[PDB]
């Protein structure tokens, strides 16, 4: 059935489980032409598949010779997601497969069912919850390699860093949340926060700043701020 | 024109004789029904009038044999029986209709109304759906179940539908996954047509098989069936013209027959919606768009 707050800690039980997003995967600039008519030019995306137990992300960037010649766009795009899903999970030994499949819009639904039919085994799930996982582009490690890429192209990336070394994967997805959340409210705001202090550093095989424990609780704290706040300038209270 | 004798009423019942349906009142001198019109498959069926539960009947063709009811008290139920005497039945026949206890099938001269809804059943086709070999003759109620069903339970008293399911490894190629479930002509042509029911007459006769059983038995896993077959034609980018026209004239004729009072139980808004709208065949059933306009706008 759905995933909702009822049933959130089944997220970090030991049954391996994948969220997919595909709200990156066809992504397009709005641009007059010359005789003043509106055209789409696509650029590059990406299907943003997490474990959230462990932190992988298998990020599948879809580079936009896939879109040449095609018709209808957006709905191509949900199969194209379940068709590349699909290849990932074959492509994992037997014990490495997922047990369910979480998807974080309803449209995905029948594309992924359909492309799993020889896969009776792994659930394929909705969601109620409104997760801020299209906020990954923000992540600026993830958006240069999407936007740099000439070709398909999968890239794997730890979107825990190393917290669980401290802290448990209950912990740092509610991290991950706040910090994708605060992202998508606001942008620039979120990014100031996680940058204003040189002295912390971003490591080379790491996605975020390199926070102390004490520096994490002062980070999650402005960043919950932001989100009220701009829950403030948005909605005047 | 033949005739289904009774060994008699004994209990209060409501009887119905394809789309015609009487009264008999409790040890009414009732002896059955006689001018049945030879060349279709007919359906002769019951509602006791203490017990609105439980539809059931008898689906039979009197070119394959001569056939009575007999009430048996202990089962609770009439039954349908063969009588392999020819001599005897002819003579228990003419007694009765000299004595004047049949109702008459009381066709219209100008009605195609059965002919239009049974078209392409055929007996034979419907004995193996029903194993009951040893009658030629097939029972159904309003309680039977699908095979669908039976996946989710007795095999021998069940509807065997042909098993249509859209999200199946028999519906959807590998590799055409999105090709072949936006547009199912490969699983309405290939698999289903040419693999399964050899041609369109026989997908027309089980399409107005299942539909009678929904409308006079109120079989759920029949209304499932009839819907699953309109929407696999209407869901499919390429059909056979001729395919086209004569469901258009099937589902007139259904929808027309349909009592107004149990359209919302027979007829399902998502299935007709989205075939009369949206489909690729939105624009290919004129008469059946026409006459669920006018007669069921809410559905829609
Ligand atoms: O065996 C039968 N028993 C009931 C018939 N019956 C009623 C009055 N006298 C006999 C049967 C066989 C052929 C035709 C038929 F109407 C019924
Ligand atoms: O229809 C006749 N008998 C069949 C009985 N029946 C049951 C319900 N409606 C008719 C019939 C008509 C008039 C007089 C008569 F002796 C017989
Ligand atoms: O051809 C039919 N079903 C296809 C499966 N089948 C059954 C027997 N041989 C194949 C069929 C079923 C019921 C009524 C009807 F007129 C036709
Ligand atoms: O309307 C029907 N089912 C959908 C609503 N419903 C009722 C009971 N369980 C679900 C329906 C029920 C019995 C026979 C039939 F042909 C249709």
């Amino acid at each position: 059935g759905a995933m909702n707050s009822s049933n959130y800690a089944e997220l970090f039980n030991n049954d391996i489980k994948l969220f997919v997003d595909d709200t990156n995967v066809y992504r397009v600039t709005v641009h007059k032409t010359f005789e003043g008519n509106v055209a789409t030019k696509a650029i590059n995306g990406c299907i943003f598949t997490l474990n959230p137990k462990t932190g992988h992300l298998f990020l599948k960037i879809i580079h936009t010779s896939v879109w040449a010649g095609q018709k209808r766009l957006s709905q191509l795009a949900k199969w194209k997601t379940a068709e590349e899903v699909s290849a990932l999970v074959r492509s994992l030994p037997k014990e490495e497969q997922p047990k369910q499949i979480i998807v974080t819009r309803k449209a995905m639904l029948d594309p992924l069912e359909v492309h799993m039919l020889d896969f009776p085994n792994i659930a394929i799930r909705p969601t109620e919850l409104r997760l801020p996982f299209s906020a990954a582009m923000s992540i600026d490690k993830l958006s240069d390699v999407v936007m740099k890429a000439t070709e398909p192209q999968m890239v794997l990336f730890n979107i825990y860093d190393d917290w669980l070394d401290r802290i448990s994967s209950y912990t740092a997805f509610s991290r991950l949340t706040l910090l994708l959340r605060a992202l998508k409210t606001n942008e620039e705001s979120a990014k100031m926060i996680l940058l204003s202090d040189p002295t912390i550093t971003i490591k080379s095989y790491h996605l975020w700043p390199s926070f102390t424990d004490e520096q994490w609780i002062t980070i999650e704290s402005q960043m919950r701020d932001l989100i009220l706040t701009e829950y403030g300038r948005k909605y005047n209270v | 024109m033949n005739t289904v004798p009774f060994t008699s009423a004994p209990i209060e019942v409501t009887i119905g004789i394809d789309q015609y349906s009487f009264n008999v009142k409790e040890n009414q001198p009732f002896h059955g029904i006689k001018d049945i019109p030879i060349g279709h498959v007919h359906v002769i069926h019951f509602q006791h009038a203490d017990n609105s539960s439980m539809r059931y009947g008898y689906w039979f063709d009197c070119r394959m044999g001569n056939f009575y009811i007999q009430y048996d008290p202990k089962d609770g139920l009439y039954k349908m029986m063969e009588e392999r005497d020819g001599a005897k039945f002819e003579n228990i026949v003419h007694n009765f209709k000299e004595r004047q206890m049949m109702v008459s099938y009381p066709k219209i001269d100008e009605d195609d109304t059965w002919y239009n809804l049974t078209e392409f059943v055929q007996m034979d086709k419907i004995r193996k759906i029903v194993r009951k070999d040893e009658n030629q003759f097939s029972y159904v109620d309003s309680s039977m179940t699908t095979v669908q069903e039976n996946e989710l339970s007795d095999p021998a008293h069940s509807l065997n539908y042909t098993v249509i399911n859209f999200k199946s490894r028999e519906a959807i190629r590998p590799g055409h996954e999105m090709e072949d479930f936006l547009d199912k002509s490969y699983y309405l042509n290939t698999v289903m047509l040419q693999g399964i029911f050899k041609n369109s007459s026989n997908y027309f006769g089980e399409l107005q098989f299942a539909f009678l059983n929904a409308m006079f038995f109120g079989n759920y896993g029949s209304s499932l069936q009839w819907h699953a077959m309109i929407e696999l034609i209407c869901s499919s980018a390429t059909v056979p013209k001729h395919m086209l026209d004569k469901l258009d004239e099937i589902l007139y004729y259904q929808i027309k027959t349909l009592p107004e009072q149990y359209s919302d139980i027979l007829l399902n808004e998502r299935v007709w919606n989205i075939c009369l709208y949206s489909s690729f065949q939105k624009n290919s059933l004129h008469n059946t768009e026409k006459i669920m306009e006018n007669k069921y706008p809410e559905l829609l």
